[PDB]
């Protein structure tokens, strides 16, 4: 019970990195629609720039709306729940040691 | 016998003699235009 409480605290920490850095990530991407997808290049001195596809998306708002949405909620949760982990191990080893 | 009028040179696209051709030619095909680009890109060693 100790190793996986331990376990799923490095996991949840796990997930709220990629979170932050995919949400620091699409805060610097200029977007635009496509046919039946989105390409969302970024800003560059000079004039290439590398871009990235999202396809089965009708407009680019879903990436920009909904989607970060889903980010801020997920590393809410996320960190809620590395936070439970971790006080569960501490009353674990203040019970224990 | 026979006599054909045929043009050249610059009648190229004519013929004079009536031999009454039902000739029809078909279209070109319209080929897909390729424009090729090369932007630069970021390394996708980033991701790992």
């Amino acid at each position: 019970y100790f190793v996986l409480s331990a376990l799923g605290l490095v996991v949840c920490v796990l997930a709220v990195a990629f979170a932050a850095h995919h949400y620091s990530l699409l805060t610097h991407l200029t977007c635009e629609n496509a046919p039946d997808s989105c390409q969302c290049k970024l800003p560059s001195s000079e004039p290439l720039s590398r871009t990235f596809v999202y396809r089965d998306v009708t407009d680019c708002t879903s990436i920009t709306g909904t989607f970060q949405v889903f980010l801020l909620v997920q590393m809410v949760l996320n960190l809620v729940c590395g936070l439970v982990c971790l006080v569960a191990c501490f009353v674990m080893w203040k019970h224990r040691y | 016998t026979s006599i054909a009028i045929t043009g050249s040179g610059s009648c190229r696209h004519l013929q004079f003699i009536p031999v009454a051709p039902p000739g029809i030619p078909s279209s070109v095909t319209p080929p897909t235009e390729v424009p090729d680009r090369d932007p630069e890109k970021s390394s996708e060693d980033d991701v790992y």
